[PDB]
């Protein structure tokens, strides 16, 4: 019932292992070990079958084999109902007492899950046959006075350690575009007609390291970057982009909200792939996707999403409703002073944040024939209540960048509030 | 008495436990003897096609009556029957003596019951297969053994009975 | 060559496990086990077939396949020639000596035999394959200085602990019959003409649990009665016998003797099964049998057979043949003493026992509208030497009760001794 | 870099070494679990019908070139295939505490590198199914788990990654 | 010498007993090396496939003769040889060393013996496969092995050997 | 690349276990185990497959089918490429620290020669499939710096202990005779016709224990004796020579060289088979083969090839050429000292050796009815640097027997100096 920080689009969640049905309908057997004496139990794989369990709030979209194609593009399963793998246990009793042994089946929860807009719209649950528990403890007295006890509720119980490992599949409805060649420090890609009918993505590799400004010539749509997890070291060819085909990726940045003009600035390297979703363009004028090397401090950015600030020449609150990034990463905002540029010229501010809380940094943007640079004005420790204001030279660009440090809301409001 | 329960009036399916052996059949797979601290070791396989389930139906109760409303609640037997499952049990022989361990059969015993003013007035009774138990005893060709050792003459739970209910409907 | 306190008919006996044939015959093998070294033997039933070992004294009515069938309705032995169950056998030399394992196949002895009178007529033993014998020892010298020595003789020893477990099965001859409705205090049940062509069984079950007087309406023939063994709590409806075919019996008390003038009183449980063994009647007038429960310290007398002597208006000896009790369980005498009744009225009685040695107990037996009573009169710890007389009341009816404590012979031989 | 090679110009088949496992594949296999000093045992058959090559392709080096340069230096897996082997782990329980361990294969890794300058220009990538690996972890109901525990993101090798070379001539 | 028994002039049926390794098969299995504490274990399986009887009939004593008249009295090798039994040894190899051990079939050796004067005048032999013996020997690069480890040149017995007989009738 | 003491034919030689290709060509698996786990590597022969290595220098006639044939004459192997036999490792880590389990597959180097006149004409390299090697080793560091090593060159590697044991094998190409009756005190075989075509040896036995003289009428041509490995205490008749096909032969004592006149004064067991590879006779003159039983220490010579010199009747050198003996054997010459006899009539002579060392010992021959005698003339520790003369009698016959303590050379050369 948390927030997920993450863009729309599909995810496999690994909810964790030793997940078992109640009432025991998982339980293989129980052995009473007497003192000095070994027990054990086998699962032996004389037959490879196993029976994987499934569930869906969508049988015709999420049916079971759809999820099974999800797994594996998550986590790469390969075998869903069959298993050579050998599992026993083994218990000596001590010289003292007598030892019960319990052995159970179990399955790694795997859950899949249609994300939209801060929301689970579809979802699927496929429990992965595991390898067992086993429950040893001193053996019950054959005396011990029977309880009537009721059965209970249908369902699972968790028994392995704590775990949820969320990892993004590519959405196999929206088509994969590819840019070929390592891209130099400047490439301008054309945003197929194909664009009109629904996302796509673009995969592509940068023949350097470094960080990138990446954007539509206008700021419009917002993009959203994607690592292909995995791809980093494997086949390479310096002239070419050598595919692995991988669909899981992880969420670098970026945002879905339609009205969130910006641009993205993120740390991209060579050995691996990369995945930039665009969303679809109901238009027949021909967007494109610009990518530029940064030099400098831009780079203070490193994997954010830069939202440009509009209608700031009016008085008062100045909300930007945007969805937020996950605690401890950026956000940033780009301001551009209302009024003509003369030192003197200036304008009181005061930023602030609504839902989550953060850590501010207030940047002067700056233009060099070497590039970009930031000169750090001001720095907040607490942005969900800050008072403080500060006057910025009219005419003038500024980026704040925020970094979360509490996750309260899906979305994160920015205040720009104009004092003067 | 074994009648009385405090359960309103209805059927009820009932989980009396794992860990149940069966009358007589105590030596039906065999003995194992070993001595002079050598370790003996004897196991199983209850493939389908040996570990078959033990039905005692009633009038109210019949066979497929028990298994379905058993397989609703708990552990489906028949499917589980499919996959072979193994146990085993080692002991160590005494030093200067002889060792003689035997194998048995384990079952979940599992009841169908009518109940009527907290008494039972019919019961159905199901013996699915689970695993194993062996029982040891050191000897000499002198030693008289209790008899009781080698039978069991009324159905008993080797672990702690139980009574795990759920109202039957329809 | 003891005594079989049992009355006629077919038995399981389970003489034990360990059984293997002389010279070698189901050795294994040997292997030599050097210092600081395990060495293991294992049968892990790559093959599931096994060999029985098959012996009868009637081909024709014992055959392997009619013993087998007995021996599934004694012990409920499903596999008779293969097995899944593995046996495996393992060993660590020290680390100053060799040491030799030696591992044997094995059997669990099963006699089958046909007991008429106090003898065996027919008998069939049948060796069940068993899980092994391992033998492990220094190992000899190679030295050892070789000792011609002639073969064994052809047959099997016994390896196992000592074993033998008696186990009744219902003659496959004999019909039985069945009183589908708890018998309630009293009831009376016509035995079908059937039993002009031979004995038959009539199962049964008591709703009350308490003691029961039962007979046929003349105290002739004898009957005997069972018990099912494993009968009770499993498959049960009140209003109605379950049946469960447990062809496995447990004899409770009863006799064969044709002139054994007598009833039963023994102690019936509600939640078990029970069968009684009525002769066969060739007769064409219907015969009878009647339950009766019992209430009062009749009880005393719970599983006996009480003997109604005849022929006591003499002198001296008055001799009853019957089949003796086991060690510890009881045989009962019912005496009206000859003569009318009126308390001063009396005889001179010396109680006596011939082949078996045991306890008696003297009751003098009264009515009442509330059931019998029993009083006790007089108890003997030596029925063999006694020669203390007692005087009874003619016209009185007394009960004796032997405990036997000594069984030398088949039959127990109560001598009434009557001194005037 | 990774592409900074002392070798003369050319094409070379390299050993990348044994250990290798796979991202995001760690619990493809399952997880075992349990408890106060119990023994638990995990395994497998590497039996060719699973155990699969992973294949990563480039221009100058397709398939059939990477297979056969590679059997013909080092161990043709293709026949090694065909015979069964198998391999386990067993690690014991503490105590009064939970045991979690899960199993995941292991691999060769081959390269096919075409040099020049002293530098890598193409990498073919070959992934030879080995054995296995397991992990273990001690663990509560309470316990937050690092999650690198569970998840490898990028290849790599649990042994030490080696360079094993020879330049493939024709 | 070999031939001096003292027995009445006739036909007999000798068990020499079990433990017999053959001339010159010692390493027919191969053998295991191991290494600083590691465990080793080889064992097999005489599957009636393999483990085949070997015959050395004279004129008066023919295989059938043989088979017949030992399994007569002996175990009846032939039925026994449909059922597969197993066997294994397992030894630690030393801290700092390393440890050798090969595997050779054992057998029992039977023989029919033509008496005459107290002396044999002819003899047939059959040896039926029994298990299997391990012989094991530390080493380095550096040892001379005495050869003897390696081979033996003339059939005997590892345990003691046993002239147990019964005069042949007929 | 030392000297090989043995006659032409062929030879199997097992030059030990644990051999293993390079590069890791014969790499099962690594098993990284952690401290407080135990790792194990199996090889459960779920699939009876092996794969031999083989390798030979003549594919026409030494073939990998005839290569299987020696090794199975040699060492009775019955299985070649199929194996029933399991081998696996287990390694319990330490508390402290992670250990590295690597194992291998092996085999077995049987090499397969036709040895000629101390040369190797042909060979063939047999690779038994072995039962594995395992290393365990301090788990090496994930960080360990990588070191770019060239590939090793192709081939193989010893891992086992050291081992090099030599059988030798009937030639299949040369014909075997036999000599149905237990040879007596006395006996002469007439060699067959088909001696003309090619060289043959006659399998045999002798009646009674002891040392016999065998030759040919004119001691010429050499003959050569082998005893038939593993063939004492199997079958026997004592009126005839049970055969067991055993084509494994051990040399005892003989020469190829064609001028080699001599006899062989062997150590024959009754309980033995024995063959005698008799020379390719290209004469149509029947030729005999000679047994005759010796009695007296004529036994000094006890397998021993007793060369007969001639063209002794001049001065100076005497040189003879002979295979030689392996260190610790024996080779004999035979003088009868040129001149008539008459005690005091004698010559000097000063026996030696050229190219191998030795110990030798100077006996004179002498006749009596009871069989020969040999008188102890003197010793000699030194035979490579005698000065020593010695004065024999004229007309009267000695021997020289040589022990070999030094085997430099494939040929032994005896130098009969004479002085005067
Ligand atoms: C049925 C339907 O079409 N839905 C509309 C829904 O779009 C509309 O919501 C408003 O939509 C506008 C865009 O057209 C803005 O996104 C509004 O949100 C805010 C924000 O929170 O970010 C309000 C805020 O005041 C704005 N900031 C300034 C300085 O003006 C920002 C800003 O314009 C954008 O972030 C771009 O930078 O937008 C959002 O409420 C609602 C009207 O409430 O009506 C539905 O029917
Ligand atoms: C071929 C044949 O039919 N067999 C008979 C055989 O029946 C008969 O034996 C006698 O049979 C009578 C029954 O008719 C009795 O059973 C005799 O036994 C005794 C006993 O030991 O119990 C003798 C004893 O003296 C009797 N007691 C008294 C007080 O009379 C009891 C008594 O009658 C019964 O026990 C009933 O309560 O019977 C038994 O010897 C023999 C004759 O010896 O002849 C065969 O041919
Ligand atoms: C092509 C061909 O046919 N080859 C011949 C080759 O045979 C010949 O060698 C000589 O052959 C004679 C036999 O005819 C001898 O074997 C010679 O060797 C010696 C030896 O070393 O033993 C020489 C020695 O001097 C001889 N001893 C005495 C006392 O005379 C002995 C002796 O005769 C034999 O050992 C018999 O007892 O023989 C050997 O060199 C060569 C000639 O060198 O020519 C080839 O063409």
């Amino acid at each position: 019932q948390t927030i997920l920080p993450y863009p729309n689009g599909l995810y496999v969640i690994n909810k964790g292992d030793g997940y078992m049905r109640t009432n025991d309908k998982d339980l293989i057997g129980t052995l009473l070990i007497e003192s000095s004496t070994s027990g054990s139990i086998i699962q032996p794989r004389l037959r490879n079958t196993t029976r994987p369990l499934f569930n869906t709030s969508n049988p015709t979209i999420f049916s079971q084999e759809y999820t099974e194609a999800r797994l594996n593009d998550a986590f790469n399963i390969q075998l869903f109902n069959t298993s050579t793998t050998l599992f026993k246990f083994v218990e000596e009793a001590p010289t003292n007492k007598n030892i019960s042994m319990k052995v159970y089946n179990t399955y790694e929860k795997y859950e899949l899950i249609n994300y939209q807009n801060g929301n689970i719209d579809d979802k699927a649950e496929y429990y992965l046959p595991s390898l067992g528990k086993c429950e040893v403890s001193d053996a019950p007295s054959p005396q011990a006075p029977v309880v009537e006890t009721p059965v209970d509720q249908d369902g699972f119980i968790q028994t392995g350690p704590n775990e949820n490992i969320i990892v993004g599949v590519i959405n196999p409805s929206e088509n994969i575009e590819e840019i070929s060649t390592p891209i130099p420090d400047d490439y301008t890609y054309n945003i197929p007609t194909s664009i009109q009918n629904n996302a796509c993505y673009v995969l592509f590799k940068v023949n350097t390291t470094g960080v990138y400004k990446i954007t539509t010539k206008n700021n419009l749509p917002p993009l959203i970057i994607y690592e292909a997890i995995g791809s980093s070291n494997r086949n390479m060819n310096s002239n070419n982009l050598s595919n692995d085909n991988i669909k899981a990726i992880k969420y670098i940045t970026g945002l879905n909200r339609s009205d969130a003009k910006s641009y993205l600035i993120v740390s991209l390297f060579k050995d691996k792939n990369y995945y930039i979703r665009i969303p679809q363009i109901s238009s027949s004028t021909t967007s494109q996707l610009i990518f530029k090397r940064e030099l400098g401090n831009i780079s203070d950015l490193a994997d954010s999403t830069v939202n440009i600030l509009d209608n700031l020449n009016t008085s008062g609150t100045h909300y930007y409703t945007r969805q937020s990034p996950d605690v401890g990463n950026y956000i940033s905002y780009q301001l551009t002073i209302p009024g003509d540029f003369n030192n003197i010229a200036s304008s009181i501010f005061s930023f602030r944040t609504r839902n989550n809380q953060g850590i501010g940094t207030l940047y002067r943007l700056t233009e060099s024939i070497n590039g970009y640079n930031l000169i750090t004005i001001n720095n907040y420790s607490d942005l969900l209540n800050n008072v403080e204001p500060i006057s910025l030279l009219n005419g003038a660009t500024y980026i704040f960048r925020v970094k979360v440090t509490e996750l309260n809301n899906y979305n994160i409001i920015f205040d720009a509030y104009r004092n003067s | 008495s074994i009648n009385n329960v405090n359960l309103a009036d209805g059927n009820y399916v009932v989980n009396r436990g794992d860990g149940w052996i069966l009358s007589r059949q105590n030596q039906n797979l065999g003995g194992n003897i070993s001595n002079n601290g050598c370790t003996a070791i004897v196991g199983d396989l209850r493939i389908r096609e040996t570990a078959t389930p033990y039905y005692y139906p009633t009038a109210s109760f019949n066979e497929e009556y028990i298994k379905n409303n058993v397989q609703n609640v708990f552990a489906n037997f028949t499917e589980a029957s499919e996959i072979p499952i193994g146990f085993e049990f080692s002991k160590t022989a005494p030093s200067n003596k002889s060792l003689y361990m035997y194998l048995q059969y384990t079952y979940i015993r599992y009841e169908i019951i009518k109940v009527l003013q907290n008494t039972v007035t019919e019961r159905a009774v199901l013996y699915v297969p689970s695993l194993g138990y062996v029982k040891s005893i050191e000897f000499n060709s002198e030693e008289q053994i209790d008899k009781n050792f080698y039978f069991t003459s009324q159905d008993k739970c080797i672990l702690n009975e139980k009574f795990i209910y759920k109202k039957i409907d329809d």
